């Protein structure tokens, strides 16, 4: 997961 | 009294209902189902263009974009109306997964991009259409940018969706500009  | 409308609310309550179900089943089960489509046979499950905003793996990353949901999501719905609302988060979350997916692939999730897109149009629409009754503090455009600031430059230890951020603010931006040419 690349998170926003 | 109630300060968050039904947009706001049931945004917040499927974020919760979300992050629960990824301590039960897993992130990855949980990604799955919700992430952007990661495979052409997945494209025609639209849902997925605007799930991913509703995943986190991350304590403090949830807590932040819901304080912030709750607080600009709510200004705007209370002010502007929830269909307004709606649409800001449907076209922020679809554009912003958009950008994100195409530089680094699929796997990505949170509200953060929905939340730059209400802060790029609460501060837009207030600055030049004052008479709009919504405004964004000048406390919060600090908050704002030394969270941008420190995602840019990796202090918070995790993987950032900087694409995702980054196209966000800019769709929150132009549909200010628009919704205020008056
Ligand atoms: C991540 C935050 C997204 C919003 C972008 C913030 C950049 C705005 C530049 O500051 C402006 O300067 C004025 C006085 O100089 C302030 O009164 C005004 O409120 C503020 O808009
Ligand atoms: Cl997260």
């Amino acid at each position: 997961f690349a998170t926003a | 009294r109630e300060r968050a409308g039904p947009v706001t609310w049931v945004m917040m309550i499927a974020c919760v209902v979300v992050f629960i179900a990824m301590q039960i089943l897993g992130d990855q089960e949980v990604m799955l189902w919700l992430a952007w489509p990661f495979d052409p046979t997945l494209k025609f499950e639209f849902w997925r263009y605007f799930t991913h905003a509703l995943m986190h793996i991350s304590l403090m990353h949830i807590l932040f974009n819901l304080l912030w949901w709750w607080y600009l999501g709510g200004a705007v719905e209370k002010r502007l109306g929830s269909g307004k609302l709606i649409v800001i988060t449907l076209i922020s979350a679809l554009l912003s997964g958009y950008v994100q997916q195409k530089f680094s692939g699929p796997w990505f999730g949170g509200l953060s991009g929905v939340v730059y897109a209400l802060m790029g149009y609460v501060w837009l629409r207030g600055e030049r259409d004052p008479q709009s009754g919504i405004y964004l503090q000048r406390g919060l455009i600090i908050f704002a940018l030394i969270w941008i600031v420190a995602g840019w430059f990796d202090l918070f230890g995790m993987s950032m969706a900087n694409g995702a951020h980054i196209a966000g603010l800019a769709v929150g931006l132009a549909m200010a500009f628009v919704d205020s040419l008056n």
